[PDB]
RNA sequence: UCCUAAGGUAGCGAAAUUCCUUGUCGGGUAAGUUCCGACCCGCACGAAAGGCGUAACGAUUUGGGCACUGUCUCAACGAGAGACUCGGUGAAAUCAUAGUACCUGUGAAGAUGCAGGUUACCCGCGACAGGACGGAAAGACCCCGUGGAGCUUUACUGUAGCCUGAUAUUGAAAUUCGGCACAGCUUGCCCUAGCUGUGUUGGCUUUCUAACCCGCACCACUUAUCGUGGUGGGAGACAGUGUCAGGCGGGCAGUUUGACUGGGGCGGUCGCCUCCUAAAAGGUAACGGAGGCGCUCAAAGGUUCCCUCAGAAUGGUUGGAAAUCAUUCAUAGAGUGUAAAGGCAUAAGGGAGCUUGACUGCGAGACCUACAAGUCGAGCAGGGUCGAAAGACGGACUUAGUGAUCCGGUGGUUCCGCAUG
RNA sequence: UAGGCCCAAGCGACUGUUUAUCAAAAACACAGGUCUCUGCUAAACCGUAAGGUGAUGUAUAGGGGCUGACGCCUGCCCGGU
RNA sequence: GACAAUGGUAGGAGAGCGUUCUAAGGGCGUUGAAGCAUGAUCGUAAGGACAUGUGGAGCGCUUAGAAGUGAGAAUGCCGGUGUGAGUAGCGAAAGACGGGUGAGAAUCCCGUCCACCGAUUGACUAAGGUUUCCAGAGGAAGGCUCGUCCGCUCUGGGUUAGU
RNA sequence: UAACUUGGGAGUCAGAACAUGGGUGAUAAGGUCCGUGUUCGAAAGGGAAACAGCCCAGACCACCAGCUAAGGUCCCAAAAU
RNA sequence: GAGGGUAGCGGAGAAAUUCCAAUCGAACCUGGAGAUAGCUGGUUCUCUCCGAAAUAGCUUUAGGGCUAGCCUCAAGUGAUGA
RNA sequence: UACAAGUAGUCAGAGCCCGUUAAUGGGUGAUGGCGUGCCUUUUGUAGAAUGAACCGGCGAGUUACGAUUUGAUGCAAGGUUAAGCAGUAAAUGUGGAGCCGUAGCGAAAGCGAGUCUGAAUAGGGCGUUUAGUAUUUGGUCGUAGACCCGAAACCAGGUGAU
RNA sequence: ACAUAGCAUAUCAGAAGGCACACCCGGAGAACUGAAACAUCUUAGUACCCGGAGGAAGAGAAAGAAAAUUCGAUUCCCUUA
C-alpha cells in the first residue's frame, strides 16, 4: 500500500579541521580531513593519499590564503 | 557474555601451541650469587640450602643481572654468556 | 569448587609482565585479497586487551 | 486464433452456495430486506468430499392460514409463598481510615474527598438502582515472552517399521553363461573382429537331503486343541534369526519457524557509499527527501616529456541541424571508468616513450572510536622503475566495490615432534 | 385425566446416535452403492516376543477408504501426485 | 574565634541504635527478675531511664565475639476478632382443642376431630450402612426454633436354623 | 575552582511539559522525530482559583523579628477605594 | 441388575476433542524438584555526606543485556578545569 | 456535640475540668488559617491503576569453596605450609611435598635484563632500571536453588473402569 | 528294544520373605534444565525401576608406572591443577 524507497545514508566521515591556526602540533598530526583540495597544503605539510592534509614537522599551524579563491595550510618551526 | 554481540573472545583467534618437552630453569643472578664468601664453590645443593633457589625446574641457569664482587667456583646447568664472563673476569671459575 | 578458566580465551591470550593480555588479531584468516598489503601487515602485529574489555572479561582469566 | 492433461456434459441455479443485492418479474399483504414461483450476467453449483428428484418420517430450519387467547392495546382484581411487624435462631460476599452533598471547573484529560459557588438541623425504617469507573474472576479479545501445549506438512533432524543386498547359521551335485591371464589358430612387438582348449576367478538356473522350518497327520508322556519326544508327509539350504549396508518412512518423536513497525498482520526494510534535512566546527532522528555499491582497469597503475576543452559563427563533397577539414570567438558550461558531493584547466583532463612502487621489513605521530575494527602518515633500511638531474613512485582525483571466529584446503618454514631416531 | 388443525419451502430417506454439566442438529449411524486389500500361519489389528483377535471363519469370506433408503443418473482429463 | 556547606529518587560512602547467644569482668534479684500496663522523663534519630500497678524467678551492665538480628504491604501463611447485621436464611405440606407431665411446653405424651399418600408417604426385600434396634435415665453439645423429646448422651440389654 | 589518571561499588538504556531551530502531519494534536535551553523526573516554599513540566525561588533546626522576588494592594484576602 | 475385561507414549468412542471417580488437545498420586520464569509481586532499624539516568554503539535486539556516557568511594597528578 | 460540607490532622484559640518524672503542666475543644491516606508502579497517581477488613505471630542477599580488591597484622628476597602424626573434637607442636614471589620475552627451539619481529648494531611490541607473601575484617564476582514467593508445562515409577 | 521322557517314595537348619528411604557392585536408564533459541553437547550415567550382596563392597600382587642412582600389588588422603 504505502512505502518510501528512501531511508538510506552513509556514516558521517567526520571531515574538517582537527588543529587551529596558532597550535603547536607534532610531526604527523593530521590538519585537515577533506574530499579533493578544499584547502591545499602549505609548507611542511602534505597531502596523503585520501587528500587529508597533515604536518611533516613539529611547529605551528597556519592556516593562509593560496592566491584570489584558495587557501593552504602551513607549519613553522618554533624558534 | 555481551547481550548477543559476538564476544571477545570469539571474535579474536587463537594462537600457538605448548610444547610438550618444554624447559624452565631456576634462575640466579650474580647479585645473588654475591652472598658466598669468596672461594666458595657454588652448586645447586649449595643453592637450595641457602635459599637461592627454592624450586630447581628443569636445572639453574646463571644469569647476569647486577654486579658480581666475589671470586666463586660456579657449577650450573647453564649460564648466560654474560654470567659466565663475569664470573671469570672476577677471577673464578664456571662449569657446566 | 575452585573457578573455572574460560579455555577459550586462554586459547587466546598471554599476560605480560604488568599483567595486561596479550591479543592476537581479527580479520586475519581469509579474504586477504579484500585488504590493502597495509591493512594485512599492520594487523600481523598484536595488541592488547582493551581496559573497557578487561572490565568484563578479568575473571575468565584469573589463573591465566 | 492462443494455450492446456483436458477445458464443466446432464441436471440444478440470487441456492445451507449470489459479493454487487432488498437483483428483476410474478404471487401472497393495506404495506413483505423474510417466504413462494420464475428468470440466469453461477462474485464463487455440478455429478458417489455424488447431481437432480423423492412418498413416509422429524421436540429439525422456514413462510403463510384457521382456531385461540392478558403476547399486545392497557391494564384491573382476587388466592397463596417471600418481602413487612413480633417472639426464637442467625450466616455471607465485601472492607486503607472515614464526620462519605450538588453544580461548573481542575486534574493521570469522566471527582464524596481538589477550586469557586450552591445547598444541607441530629438518628431511624420501608423502598429505587444513577454513581461509588460497584462485588465476583491477576482480561479469555489485543500485543509481548528467543513461555507451554495439541495439531499439520513436499520445515529440519531423527525414528518404529517395511523393502533390498552382503555375510553367519549353510550342506551335496549337475548344466549353462561371463571377467582376468597364458597359449594356438584366426580375418583386416602389437591393434581390431572372432574361435577351441588351458588355469584359477565368478554369476544365473536346476536337482538332491542331512542342517533349519511346518498355527500338518498319527503315536506316547496324558483325564491335555499347551509342551516335549517319536513316526510319516510337506518344505529345504530357501525361509527364519544375528551383524553390516542402501532405500522408503508425520506412522511416531525432539525442535525451528528473526527484528523494525505510529497496535499486530500484510506491504516495505535490514550491510556499505554520496547528498539534503543538519540550525556556517564535529555529531545529530523518523516506515523524512533523492541516488548509488557487492565492481572495473595489465592500463584506466608508476614515471618522463608534451598537449588543452565543450559550444557557436563563417566557408567546404558524398555530409544532412549534428561525422571529417579550416579560421575566429569561446574560462570552463568539456573531461575526470562508475552515484553524489567535494576537487581538478599550473591540471587530478588528453597524447606518447619507457616501465611494474598495483614493492619487502617497517613506522614517529595523528584522525576515528564502547569494543573489534576503520583511516592518514613523515621518515628509516633493502632492492628497484622513470628522469640529464632535483626528484617522483608502498595502485587508480577523492570517499562504496565488503564478512569476525571455528574448521578445512594449498604453498613455505635455520619451530615442536609424548623413551630415542 | 386424554391430539390443535391446515397450506407450502430448505435439509436429512427412515427407527436410532451425540458434545454427563450452554450445541440433539442439516452432525454420527444406517440398510444400499462402489473401490481396494486378502488363497489362509489370509490380509488388518494388539504385543519386544510368546500368545492372541480376525475365526473354531475361508473370496456369497474377512479388513480398510469413500458414498449413504429409493428413482433417474454419474460426463471430459492419466500431463502432475 | 571566624565563615563555608548541609532539598533529593536509583545508587555509592560513613557513623550509629536495638534484638538473641557466647567469653571475661563487674553487678542486680522473693526487702520481688523477666514479661505486661500507665505516666506530665531523657537523647539529634534508631532509641535509653525512672516511678507505680501487675507478675512470681530470673536478669542487667562493660569490653570483645557470633548471628535464624528489626516488617506495613508479597490477591503472603497461621490464629484471633470485627464489618455487613439483629440483616439473608430456618430446605416442597394442615392443623385445632382438651387432658397429662414438667422448673420451664405451639414443639413431649394421651385423646377427639380435621387433613395428606394410598402402583402408595403402605407391606416385603437385595445391596449399602454397621448397633443406628429394645428398656430405663438425661438435656451440655448435635437438632437450622423449642424440647420435658430424638437416629443425640448415659446405663443395661437384644440376633437362637439338618430344611 | 576545578580538571585529569588509576583502582573498589553502582544505578540508568519507558522519559514529560514548556520555549525556541527544524523534519513529518494539515504552518492538526496534550501527535511524532531530531537540535538548543529550562523545569519536572529526583524539588518542598510564594504566584498562576484548583493545576508534576509555566513564573519567582532551591527547605540543616528553632523564633509571635526585618527586607524583598514573582505576583499583588474595594470585600472574600495581607497591602493604595 | 449382578459378576467381570480394556489404563494414560494407554484405553473407549453410532465421532462431540467424546468419556476414563464433580474442569481430559492427553486422568490421578509420588518422585526428578527449590524444573525454568530476560515476567509481576514482595524485600523488615536510624541519621549523616555525595548523588544520577531514561543516551550512543552492538545485540534472534527492542519493557533483556554488554561496553561507553552520567553517580560514588579511595589513592595519585598538580593548575593541566571554568 | 443537633445551621453543619469533614483524608479527620496540624497551627492559632476562649471556655470548662484537673494537678504531673514540676515542666515557661495534664484533659477537653466554641471558633479561625492551612491541608485530596499509605505502598507499589509510573513521563505523571487524591487517583476511578495495584495491594492491605482489623490485630498478633511468622515471613526475603545466606553459607561453603574459589577469584579479585581494600583495610589489618606478621615476616620480608623471601613468605607460607597441605594431608598426616601427637594433643582435650582445643590452642598448639611437627610435617617444606606443594604454592606464590625473587625475570622477562617468544607460537616454539630458545635467549636472557633483555627478548620477539626483522637481512639490520634500524625502527617497533612486551620488559629491566624491587616487594612480596601468609592469615583475616569489609566490598564485588564465579560455582552452588544463591534475596523470597508464583507458572503453564516436561520426565520417571506407581494408583484408578464402584 | 536297550533306556531315555516320565512317574512314585525317602532325606536335607537347601531356597523362598523382610529391611537401614544409608553405604557397595551390576542390569536398564529419563526430563525439565544449561547452551541466554536448538539438534551435537549439557542436565547425567544423575533421578526412577530391577538384580546381587557384605559388614563393608569394589580393587589387588605388573603382559604396571616410567626414562634414573629407576620404582616395585591394591585401596584411600594431600598435591600436581
Ligand atoms: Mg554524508
Ligand atoms: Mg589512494
Ligand atoms: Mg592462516
Ligand atoms: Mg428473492
Ligand atoms: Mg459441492
Ligand atoms: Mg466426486
Ligand atoms: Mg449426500
Ligand atoms: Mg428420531
Ligand atoms: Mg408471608
Ligand atoms: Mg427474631
Ligand atoms: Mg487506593
Ligand atoms: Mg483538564
Ligand atoms: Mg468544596
Ligand atoms: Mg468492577
Ligand atoms: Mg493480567
Ligand atoms: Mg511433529
Ligand atoms: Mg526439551
Ligand atoms: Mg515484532
Ligand atoms: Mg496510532
Ligand atoms: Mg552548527
Ligand atoms: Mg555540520
Ligand atoms: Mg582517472
Ligand atoms: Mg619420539
Ligand atoms: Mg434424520
Ligand atoms: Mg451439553
Ligand atoms: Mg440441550
Ligand atoms: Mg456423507
Ligand atoms: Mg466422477
Ligand atoms: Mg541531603
Ligand atoms: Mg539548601
Ligand atoms: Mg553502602
Ligand atoms: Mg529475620
Ligand atoms: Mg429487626
Ligand atoms: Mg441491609
Ligand atoms: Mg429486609
Ligand atoms: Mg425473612
Ligand atoms: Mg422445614
Ligand atoms: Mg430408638
Ligand atoms: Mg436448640
Ligand atoms: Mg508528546
Ligand atoms: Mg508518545
Ligand atoms: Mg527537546
Ligand atoms: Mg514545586
Ligand atoms: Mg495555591
Ligand atoms: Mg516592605
Ligand atoms: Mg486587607
Ligand atoms: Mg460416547
Ligand atoms: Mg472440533
Ligand atoms: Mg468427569
Ligand atoms: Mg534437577
Ligand atoms: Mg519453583
Ligand atoms: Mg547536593
Ligand atoms: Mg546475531
Ligand atoms: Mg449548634
Ligand atoms: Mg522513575
Ligand atoms: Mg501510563
Ligand atoms: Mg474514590
Ligand atoms: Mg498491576
Ligand atoms: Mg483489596
Ligand atoms: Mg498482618
Ligand atoms: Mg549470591
Ligand atoms: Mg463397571
Ligand atoms: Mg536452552
Ligand atoms: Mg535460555
Ligand atoms: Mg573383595
Amino acid at each position: 500500500v504505502s512505502s518510501t524507497k528512501n531511508g538510506r545514508d552513509s556514516e558521517s566521515k567526520r571531515l574538517g579541521a582537527k588543529r587551529a591556526d596558532g597550535q603547536f602540533v607534532t610531526g604527523g598530526s593530521i590538519l585537515y580531513r577533506q574530499r579533493g583540495t578544499k584547502i591545499y597544503p602549505g609548507e611542511n605539510v602534505g597531502r596523503g593519499g585520501d587528500d587529508t592534509l597533515f604536518a611533516k614537522i613539529d611547529g605551528v599551524v597556519k592556516f593562509e590564503r593560496k592566491g584570489r579563491d584558495k587557501k593552504q595550510v602551513s607549519v613553522y618551526a618554533v624558534a | 557474555f555481551e547481550g548477543g554481540q559476538l564476544p571477545l573472545f570469539r571474535r579474536l583467534p587463537k594462537r600457538g601451541f605448548t610444547n610438550i618437552n618444554r624447559k624452565e630453569y631456576a634462575i640466579v643472578n650474580l647479585d645473588q650469587l654475591n652472598k658466598f664468601e669468596d672461594g666458595t664453590e657454588v652448586t645447586p645443593a649449595l643453592l637450595v640450602e641457602s635459599g637461592v633457589v627454592k624450586n630447581e625446574k628443569s636445572g639453574i641457569k646463571i644469569l647476569g643481572n647486577g654486579s658480581l664482587d666475589k671470586k666463586l667456583t660456579v657449577k650450573a646447568h647453564k649460564f648466560s654468556a654474560s654470567a659466565a664472563e663475569a664470573i671469570d673476569a672476577k677471577g673464578g671459575a664456571h662449569e657446566v | 569448587p575452585k573457578m573455572k578458566t574460560h579455555r577459550g580465551a586462554a586459547k587466546r591470550v598471554k599476560r605480560t609482565a604488568s599483567g595486561q593480555l596479550k591479543r592476537s588479531r581479527a580479520f586475519t584468516s581469509h579474504l586477504f585479497a579484500n585488504k590493502s598489503t597495509k591493512q594485512k601487515r599492520q594487523l600481523r602485529k598484536a595488541r592488547l586487551v582493551s581496559k573497557s574489555d578487561m572490565k568484563r572479561v578479568k575473571q575468565l582469566l584469573a589463573y591465566k
